[PDB]
């Protein structure tokens, strides 16, 4: 009747129902307190990891109205802008191929 | 009871399906360059070697333009790699691949620029200390650069000096090297190219055997290798050159690159000192903190020789491997060091006096005995060529290393009941259930129930026995195996898994609160932002910079978990 | 297994030997007893290379028989039986031709995966927190 199976360590009681947690409950001893140390390394890390986002080499995007005005004139510009151009290159480090969207 | 649609947002599940080397790089790549530069590594490394034809027909993005930005910006990274090859056909189609040490370089940053401050010794003089940061942050920062661009990145009419003569000092200890077209070269399509050219100029017909063709080929290739490796890593002439009248200063034109495996190689001699601070004492441990340090510059190579990567192992010949590993760990002559070295660069705190019982002014007679001490250990932390001569053993003490770490993560997360069933399946071999009981001294039921729960991970393997044609499980006899390859294969995907789910939670975390960053840009966030009045977004910025900071952290010590497994 | 209790282990008594045995092999490895690890981890002070500091089976029976805890008969292959049981778990670092010492489990009883005993928990209801069943 295939109810009719049982081992020895398991009674009626214990069995019959389904019940897998899916949410993790042994921990890693690595999320403990924070230490000065941990600290100065974040900063660092915080540091990093914003420099570079804000520098050139950044290739991560993947109301600018038609209407003019004395507005748009003598408007305060939001940003000078950079480009792939700008930065010098080593001519070896690179394939031929990539040679044209760098400025030459 | 929490439904299924509940689980889809709260548990990480959506997650728990990407792979862990997808996930964490393609992760990375996002948080530290964008959507175009992930788009591209992910395709990378979910597809392998492409060309920018085939990479614009597989990303959506068909604007070859945006392909081409994003392949310059990732090799000024140098997160990917190039091979140019030519078709004898026709035409030449060069091809890219995905650098696994250069995006390292992101997942080990801020454990970098800590490396770099703190082996300089610049502790003593504050403005050294912000020097040598901004040289190793705007190198990383910028991928490759020259010393003419950082003095021309600096106001004129200073002293060049200050900011050139730790320049070389940097070059003079390992952490900077020149950049080469090895570097952005494959290595396995390296070995490849010399392997070829020395099995096509063999005379045709030649009284050596098609066998000992190819072996003379291996050997004769070998060479060149070695030549073309060892030559970028440790040859000093650029800093070696020294204009009239003026300090030793290195060749302006060459361009510098950090050098991850210095770097390596000094998170391999942190591991050890860690590890051996668990054995013996703290004046000894203290010792071996700076015979560590003093072997470092000139140790071997850490991951491996690239000779491994380079083809395949052998037919059954890696002793060739292991013999020279051997050989080099031992027979280099800045490797070898006796007691006397260690007295000149012994700490000036460290006394020496008490820390020795016999029978039960930093002298040599009490460096010798702290040796004797780390030999005598059961960890082969040091081993003497003759009496009086030192060494560190890698070959032997790297998987003593491994099993304590992975034996000790075991402990963290599972039962110390689970540690020593483990430590008992991997002493003994192949042990049945009752042996199990009668060498470990515990309660069958227990037994049973911590050994299915270190087989949910590759930890303990099931030997099955038949003892009737068809194997059915109630005639068999089931033995135990520990199989270490299968363990440390799987504790290594874990660890990766977990810090590219931390990376992710980040920058979920700061796409939610971005909204507040950009008042912070707006009002000068350094400091001013308790002016701008809003107590709840205060408090907000400061939840969310705890959490970012405790991110940080964790991630850092999961990079020295999976540091050990790591290697080789 | 003249240790079993009806036929099956006790646990307790066997931790009754095991916690006692330890001891003294500390005793014997070490300048002061225990007390040498109480003044101050830089007060420390260890033995010299050349002074034998293990301890052998045969002395370890013969202590256990003077204290007799055991209240049975133990033979040598009982000792060495016990011994290889407790050599796990770093316990008794073994020495060259049956002699153990002590090394970690001093700071056992009293970031590095190594001293995760002095390791706070999470002790909160935040996230972040990294599993080690979480993946699989």
């Amino acid at each position: 009747n295939y109810m009719s199976n049982l081992p020895f360590g398991l009674g009626y009681g214990d069995v019959g129902k389904n019940h897998i947690t899916e949410f993790p409950s042994i921990p890693l001893p690595i999320n403990g307190p924070i230490t000065n140390k941990e600290r100065s390394l974040a900063v660092k890390y915080i540091n990093f990891g914003k420099t570079v986002k804000d520098g050139p080499f950044y290739t991560g995007s993947m109301t600018n109205d038609g209407i003019e005005r004395y507005s748009d004139k003598y408007l305060k510009k939001r940003k000078i802008g950079i480009s792939i151009d700008d930065h010098p290159y080593n001519l070896n480090l690179f394939p031929n191929e990539l040679y044209n969207v760098m400025g030459i | 009871l929490v439904t299924p649609e509940d689980v889809m947002t709260i548990s990480s599940l959506e997650q728990r399906t990407l792979n862990p080397d997808l996930f964490l790089y393609k992760e990375l790549v996002k948080a530290h360059l964008g959507e175009r530069a992930a788009s591209v590594i992910g395709m990378l490394v979910a597809l392998g070697r492409l060309s920018v034809r085939e990479l614009v027909e597989k990303i959506d993005g068909m604007d070859v333009d945006s392909v081409k930005t994003t392949l310059v910006s990732l090799t000024q990274l140098r997160c990917v790699k190039y091979l140019q090859e030519t078709a004898i056909s026709g035409k030449k189609t060069t091809y890219y691949y995905y650098n696994e040490e250069g995006i390292h370089i992101l997942l080990y940053s801020g454990l970098i620029i800590d490396e770099i401050i703190t082996q300089m010794r610049v502790n003593d003089e504050e403005e050294h200390k912000q020097l040598v940061a901004e040289i190793v942050q705007n190198v990383i920062s910028l991928g490759s650069l020259t010393v003419e661009d950082y003095l021309s990145s600096v106001t004129s009419d200073s002293m060049k000096y200050t900011i050139s003569s730790l320049f070389v000092q940097l070059c003079e200890m390992g952490y900077l090297i020149q950049i080469s077209k090895l570097h952005y070269t494959p290595i396995e399509d390296l070995w490849q190219f010399l392997y070829e050219k020395h099995y096509k100029n063999i005379p045709r017909n030649s009284p050596l055997s098609d066998l000992k063709k190819r072996s003379q080929a291996k050997m004769n290739a070998k060479t060149d290798f070695a030549k073309i490796i060892n030559k970028p890593n440790e040859l000093s002439q650029i800093l070696t050159v020294d204009p009239k009248t003026s300090l030793r200063i290195v060749k302006p034109t060459v361009s510098l690159t950090i050098n991850l495996d210095r770097f390596m190689k000094g998170r391999r001699s942190k591991q050890l000192i860690n590890l051996a601070k668990t054995r013996v004492g703290s004046v000894t441990a203290q010792v071996y903190k700076i015979a560590l340090r003093l072997t470092e510059q000139k140790s071997p190579k850490i991951r491996d020789p690239l000779t491994q990567t380079g083809l395949l192992q052998d037919l059954e010949e890696a002793k060739s491997f292991q013999d020279e590993a051997e050989l080099v760990e031992e027979k280099t002559p800045g490797l070898t060091f006796n007691a006397i070295d260690l007295a000149r660069h012994l700490p000036a705190e460290l006394d020496l006096r008490g820390s020795l019982l016999s029978r039960k002014p930093h002298s040599a007679s009490l460096i010798n005995s702290h040796l004797k001490i780390l030999a005598s250990s059961n960890f082969p932390f040091l081993n003497e060529t003759k009496p009086g001569v030192y060494y560190v053993p890698y070959s032997k003490l790297m998987p003593v290393l491994k099993s304590s770490v992975y034996e000790y993560v075991i402990a963290s997360t599972l039962g110390p009941s689970a540690m020593r069933l483990s430590r008992c399946i991997r002493d003994n071999k192949l042990v049945s259930e009752k042996i199990i009981n009668s060498t470990a001294l515990m309660k069958e039921k227990d037994i049973r129930s911590t050994l299915a729960s270190l087989i949910r991970y590759n930890s303990v393997e099931i030997q099955e026995v038949p003892r009737t044609a068809d194997r059915s499980a109630s005639r068999a006899v089931f033995l135990f195996r520990c199989k270490e390859t299968h363990s440390y294969n799987f504790m290594r995907q874990n660890l990766e898994w977990n810090m590219a789910n931390l990376l992710f939670k980040k920058e979920k975390l700061k796409q939610e609160n971005s909204t507040l960053l950009k008042k912070a840009n707006r009002d000068d966030v350094k400091g001013r932002e308790n002016e701008l009045l809003l107590p709840s977004e205060l408090n907000q910025l400061k939840m969310v910079n705890e959490r970012e900071l405790n991110v940080f952290a964790r991630l850092s010590r999961l990079l020295s978990l999976w540091e050990v497994f790591q290697m080789a | 297994g003249p240790w079993f209790t009806d036929g099956e282990l006790d646990i307790e008594f066997i931790n009754s030997l095991l916690t006692i045995v330890w001891r003294f092999i500390s005793e014997n490895t070490f300048p002061n007893g225990f007390k040498n690890f109480e003044n101050g981890p830089k007060k420390n002070v260890f033995y010299a290379p050349n002074v034998k500091n293990y301890s052998t089976t045969q002395e370890i029976l013969e202590f256990i028989t003077a204290a007799q805890v055991a209240n049975v008969e133990l033979t040598p292959s009982n000792i060495r039986s016990l011994c290889e049981v407790l050599v796990y778990d770093d316990k008794l670092e073994k020495v060259t031709h049956d002699c153990y010492r002590v090394t970690l489990e001093s700071i056992l009883q009293m970031f590095s995966i190594f001293n995760y005993f002095k390791m706070f928990p999470a002790s909160k209801h935040d996230k972040e927190v990294v599993y080690f069943d979480e993946w699989t």
